[PDB]
């Protein structure tokens, strides 16, 4: 009714949605992780040289680990000029300009990045553009000299106000001796994740950056060893390799098609029958309306007589043994008709009745009588004329 | 000196299997039957990538140097072979005529009857190289027959390669765009291809 | 399947549904078309298990029980032709399509025309064709005379046939056009989701996670025209190809109720020469007709003379032509030759001898 | 507005473009309609199933509303028997068929 | 016979290669027509001069 805009209905079979089995659940596949990004080889030195005057370097072409470096206590305070660790582990720069050095705390307060003072601007360069952060700890545990921060200068990331450090032995990082560093922005990439990998069944994925949904399946392609994907002939994805395990396989779509209603008018009946197109019923509990929806729609998705034709599943029709003339088309010889106490049926249409011609070399048959007979013929000759103002039509 | 290239250097667009199919794309190739240069290191531009061959018996050919100028001014390609291993480094390098054999650094990585061959090009600041070899009995021009390059290195160095050399018989081509139909058999390998514009049957 | 996109697809309001009412139209009308041609006939009639047609060989296009049930002719015929897209099946089967195949074959063998016009009325076979050569002006004493020489010739006629179908497929090129226009046309259809139509990419997860928001819905809102051009292109000629393919099924369905439920006279409409019958076979996506003809083929010169004069009577042929070998005279049927002795029982009169031009004196004899 | 404009002027030419294939579609109707009043009503077509099943013998036209009905009278034969059939008799020697 | 411009209409993808292939078969046509309705004869007759 809704897809006429008509609350009679004429008998027919009429196409009201479309059926598009649903992605279950995501999998996610990258290769095999390695060469992490060497960040102890900047932190762990944090004691070396004088923080408001040492050099800094670029960290490049090695992957970022800052997931555990947000979870990880490696120091004993950080701070970051852009987002928190967390986010930062989904980030990527060509490098990261970084460097580690010691300095009294009163100075080294400003040497976390956007930071005030002396440092962020200067000594410890480092704007709140910088995209990463500083970290220290407590100097005076070896990083200090016998006279505390004097074995060097307090005011890039940890790097080149800058005068010999006053801070004495006896205390932290925050005023007295801290030793620290900063790092900070196609190569310094953060790692992937993945999942498991799942088969047989319609799911969301993305390998290595490439993404669809499908259902995902063992196969026989045999690719060069540096290819990655397989293509149909229009242009379509149709095969991956797996970056974990060099197999390959295939890509399927997702089953889907056109839903249909056969109803006879309804001056007959309200009683009618659904027909999921190229659909195996097996598949059809899913994505639209179906077997949770109430007497008022479940009778049509999970009872009903059930049955499987050339044409898709049918629900809500009988299936009949015998053939009659096709009153509803549904495909492949496939009618539906309601019929006698009265209910839908489908069977396959019957062409006519079989007749043996009894013909031999010498018989004839000839008629005795006659009928003459009138037929009616309706034809077409023209449609309604028209004319459209294109400049009220569209100007108003 | 000039040879003709016959229909040599065809290589791999991209990373991708398609099989029993004839695919048309537009690329960087050497063009059928161009002439190409020979010789027996003199420095050459780069254009817009190379095809590089060489004829060997002897394994005398090294390596090739790759950027502006290769002597201390900026970064620049030293690719090697020394039989253990291929050596690649891009430093700020300082050296004469070249440093042959006796017959800063952002970036480092490691990996007649033969006929070597070579692509080398640069796109988005990816520098590629596409390989093969075979045996030959021509040891004295290009073959005329088909074999598609494959790839091996792709680097996203970014450096402004225009000159190049050979560190120590070689053949010298340059890359142009071009539009080529080509042929991937049952096993998604290339196995044929048409230049379009060679001739009115190739445009056909 | 990007619910982002799909958002913006609802500015554009019934464009997406009067696209499927338009290729709903084009689907039953596929089959409609194929009802028209092929179900023309109310019983599926079935041949006698004795073939004894006159020395006439059928069974070459005749149903094969082990083949569907197909003639020998029929397989050949089905040899030799060879992204939210679905296509769907025909109402009628290969194996129903066969059977009304089979039906009018074996109507038009053991009762002529009679099934076109009333229940199938049995004749032999030999009779039936006297009756097509009396349909082409050729009187039925030429057949029964040259009846063996006649079934040969059809015999041997329908082996080159086979033989041309076994040898090249290239007499199936209309059938194979269709094949090739559907799949050329869907391949251009699919081809066409890779192209950019000036967005900064084609591949819709790029420009929404690339983007925000208001900047992704204008890169969205050109793939979403681009598409849904390069959808209305399609179905549009799809409606301009439909309309072709109707033409030809009306013509078709006209060839099989005139050629074979009856012996049409319209010139070349049944192919060249003088209409006799023909036999329809299934193929892909079409059909066949084989239209036997009648052609005349060793001529002789003759003088001729519009009248005859006897008795100052003027005389004309009743059904014939008057010539001579140049001693005699003789009236004869004008599509085979047979001379016939000229009487008052073959001519008729008219006038006396002055106002033809051309007339000429030989005696007419009275029985 | 240029955005309606565009919508607007689209959504017009495709009414437009349908509407000149649906009248190609009744043109050919209106055709056979002119055609089969000139063969079967002004005359008696021999034309098998032109005007109507059976024999032809005549027709009427009847006016209805876009179009045309035809009442075609026709002639079907009833009540066969059996017989047996020969092509040709043999009297004095010589053989005679039916004229 | 812009370059600039030509760059862009490749961007809009097959359109342009549909549209010469239709009137390519439109242009083809015409010849099948005028073929089929005057060449039906397999010899050119020729009147006697008489
Ligand atoms: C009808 O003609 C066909 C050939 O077109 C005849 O079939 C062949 O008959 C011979 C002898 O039996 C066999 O060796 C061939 O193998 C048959 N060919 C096929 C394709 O089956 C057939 O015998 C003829 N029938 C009549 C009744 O004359
Ligand atoms: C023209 O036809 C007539 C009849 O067929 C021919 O006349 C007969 O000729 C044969 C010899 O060829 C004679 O035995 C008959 O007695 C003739 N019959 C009569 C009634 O005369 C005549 O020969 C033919 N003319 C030519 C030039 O062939
Ligand atoms: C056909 O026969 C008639 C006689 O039956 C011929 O007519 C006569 O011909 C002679 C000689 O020319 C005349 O003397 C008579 O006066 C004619 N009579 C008439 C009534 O015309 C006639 O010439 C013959 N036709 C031909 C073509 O030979
Ligand atoms: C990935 O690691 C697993 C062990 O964790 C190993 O069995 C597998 O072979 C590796 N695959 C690749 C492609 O490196
Ligand atoms: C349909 O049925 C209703 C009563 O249920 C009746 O009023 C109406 O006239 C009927 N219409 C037709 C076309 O039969
Ligand atoms: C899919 O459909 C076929 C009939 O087309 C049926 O036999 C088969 O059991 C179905 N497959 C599954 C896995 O349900
Ligand atoms: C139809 O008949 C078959 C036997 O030929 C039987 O197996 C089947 O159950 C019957 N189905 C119905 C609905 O009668
Ligand atoms: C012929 O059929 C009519 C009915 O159509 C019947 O009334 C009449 O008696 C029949 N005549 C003969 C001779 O059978
Ligand atoms: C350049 O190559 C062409 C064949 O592509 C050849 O005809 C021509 O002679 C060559 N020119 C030289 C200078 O060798
Ligand atoms: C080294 O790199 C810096 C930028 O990181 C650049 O300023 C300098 O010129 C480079 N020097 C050499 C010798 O390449
Ligand atoms: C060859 O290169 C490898 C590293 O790729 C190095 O370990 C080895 O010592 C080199 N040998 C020679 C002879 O240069
Ligand atoms: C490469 O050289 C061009 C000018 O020739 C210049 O625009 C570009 O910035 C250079 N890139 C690098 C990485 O030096
Ligand atoms: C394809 O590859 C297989 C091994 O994977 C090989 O046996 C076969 O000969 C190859 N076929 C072709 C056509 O190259
Ligand atoms: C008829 O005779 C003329 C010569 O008088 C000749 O050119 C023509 O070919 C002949 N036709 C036949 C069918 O014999
Ligand atoms: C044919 O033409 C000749 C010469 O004019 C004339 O004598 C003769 O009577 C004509 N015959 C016929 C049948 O027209
Ligand atoms: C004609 O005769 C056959 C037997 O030879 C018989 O089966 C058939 O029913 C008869 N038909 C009529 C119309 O009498």
């Amino acid at each position: 009714k809704c897809t006429l805009k008509s609350f009679t209905v004429e008998k027919g079979i009429y196409q009201t949605s479309n059926f598009r089995v649903q992605p279950t659940e995501s999998i996610v596949r990258f290769p095999n992780i390695t060469n992490l990004c060497p960040f102890g080889e900047v932190f762990n030195a944090t004691r070396f040289a004088s923080v408001y005057a040492w050099n800094r370097k670029r960290i490049s072409n090695c992957v970022a680990d800052y997931s555990v470096l947000y979870n990880s206590a490696s120091f004993s305070t950080f701070k970051c000029y852009g987002v928190s660790p967390t986010k930062l582990n989904d980030l990527c720069f060509t490098n990261v300009y970084a460097d580690s050095f010691v300095i009294r705390g009163d100075e080294v307060r400003q040497i976390a990045p956007g930071q005030t003072g002396k440092i962020a601007d200067y000594n410890y360069k480092l704007p709140d553009d910088f995209t990463g952060c500083v970290i220290a700890w407590n100097s005076n545990n070896l990083d200090s000299k016998v006279g505390g921060n004097y074995n060097y200068r307090y005011r890039k990331p940890f790097e080149r106000p800058l005068q010999s450090y006053g801070f004495q032995p006896t205390n932290g990082v925050g005023y007295q001796p801290y030793r620290v560093v900063v790092l900070s922005f196609a190569t310094v990439c953060g790692p992937k994740k993945s999942t498991n990998l799942v088969k047989n069944k319609c799911v969301n994925f993305n390998f290595n950056g490439l993404t669809g949904t499908g259902v995902l399946t063992e196969s026989n392609k045999k690719f060069l060893p540096f290819q990655q994907f397989g293509r149909d002939i229009a242009d379509t994805t149709d095969a991956v390799r797996d970056p974990q395990t060099l197999e390959i396989l295939d890509i399927t779509p997702c089953s889907f098609g056109g839903v249909s209603v056969i109803t006879p008018g309804t001056n007959t009946s309200n009683q009618v029958a659904v027909l999921y197109q190229g659909v195996n019923c097996t598949e059809v509990p899913v994505a639209i309306h179906a077997d949770q929806l109430t007497p008022t729609w479940r009778v049509y998705s999970t009872g009903s007589n059930v049955f499987q034709t050339r044409a898709g599943c049918l629900i809500g029709a009988e299936h009949v043994n015998n053939s009659y003339e096709c009153d509803i088309p549904i495909g492949a010889g496939i009618c539906a008709s309601y019929q006698t106490s009265q209910s839908i049926i489908a069977y396959t249409m019957s062409l006519g009745a079989e007749n043996s011609v009894a013909y031999s070399n010498n018989s004839i048959a000839i008629p005795t009588n006659f009928t003459i007979s009138v037929t009616t013929e309706i034809l077409p000759v023209s449609m309604t004329k028209t004319s459209v103002d294109c400049t009220m039509y569209i100007c108003g | 000196a000039y040879t003709n290239s016959f229909t040599r250097g065809v290589y791999y667009p991209d990373k991708v299997f398609r099989s029993s199919v004839l695919h048309s794309t537009q690329d960087l190739f050497l063009p059928f039957f161009s002439n190409v240069t020979w010789f027996h290191n003199p420095v050459l531009p780069f254009n817009d990538g190379v095809y590089f061959a060489s004829t060997e018996k002897s394994n005398i050919i090294r390596g090739w140097i790759f950027g502006t100028t290769l002597d201390s001014k900026t970064q620049s390609l030293l690719i090697v072979n020394n039989a253990t291993n291929v050596v690649i480094k891009v430093c700020e390098f300082q050296f004469c005529n070249d440093p042959f054999l006796d017959v800063n650094c952002t970036f480092e990585y490691v990996s007649f009857k033969n006929l070597r061959e070579f692509v080398f090009k640069n796109i988005d600041g990816y520098f590629k190289i596409y390989s093969k070899h075979t045996p030959i009995n021509l040891v004295r021009d290009l073959p005329q027959g088909f074999s598609a390059l494959e790839p091996l290195v792709d680097l996203p160095i970014g450096i402004n390669i225009t000159r190049f050399q050979t560190l120590l018989a070689y053949y010298v081509g340059y890359l142009q765009p071009r539009t080529f139909l080509l042929k991937y058999n049952e096993n998604g390998t290339i196995t044929d291809a048409v230049d379009c514009a060679l001739d009115p049957l190739s445009e056909t | 399947d990007s619910t982002e996109c799909s958002n913006l697809l609802l500015q554009y309001g019934s464009f997406c549904t009067q696209l499927n009412r338009a290729l709903t139209g084009i689907a039953v009308e596929q089959d409609k078309n194929t009802q028209e041609v092929f179900a023309q006939v109310k019983q599926i009639y079935k041949t006698p298990p004795i073939k004894d047609f006159g020395g006439f060989n059928f069974s070459q296009i005749l149903p094969d029980p082990s083949k569907s049930k197909r003639s020998f002719i029929e397989d050949l015929l089905f040899n030799k032709v060879t992204n939210g897209l679905t296509v769907l099946p025909p109402l009628l089967t290969d194996e129903m399509i066969a059977q009304y195949t089979s039906a009018l074959l074996a109507g038009t063998i053991t009762s002529g025309w009679t099934f076109g016009a009333g229940a199938a009325l049995q004749i032999p076979f030999a009779m039936q064709m006297a009756y097509r050569f009396n349909g082409i002006g050729v009187t039925q004493n030429v057949l029964y005379e040259n009846q063996k020489l006649i079934a040969n010739q059809f015999n041997s006629a329908i082996g080159k046939i086979q033989d041309s179908l076994s040898s090249t497929a290239s007499a199936l090129g209309k059938l194979q056009n269709v094949v090739n226009q559907n799949a050329q046309a869907l391949n251009t259809l699919v081809k066409q989701l890779s192209s950019n139509f000036g967005a900064i990419s084609s591949v819709l997860n790029d420009i929404l996670s690339r983007l925000d928001k208001v900047e992704a819905e204008v890169q969205i809102d050109r793939l979403i025209t681009g598409r849904l051009q390069s959808l209305q292109t399609y179905v549009t000629q799809q409606l301009i190809r439909a309309a072709e393919i109707r033409a030809s099924a009306n013509l078709a369905a006209t060839k099989m109720s005139e050629c074979v439920l009856g012996q049409s006279k319209r010139v070349d409409f049944c192919g060249k020469g003088y209409h006799l019958m023909s036999f329809p076979q299934s193929a892909p996506h079409g059909v066949v007709f084989l239209h036997v003809t009648y052609v005349p083929a060793q001529e002789k010169n003759f003088t001729t003379a519009p009248a005859i004069c006897h008795d100052g009577k003027a005389h004309f042929p009743r059904e014939g032509v008057f010539v001579s070998n140049g001693t005699h005279w003789f009236v004869t049927q004008r599509n085979f030759y047979e001379p016939q002795i000229i009487t008052t029982d073959n001519t008729f009169v008219s006038g006396n001898c002055d106002v033809v031009i051309g007339i000429v004196n030989n005696t007419v004899y009275d029985p």
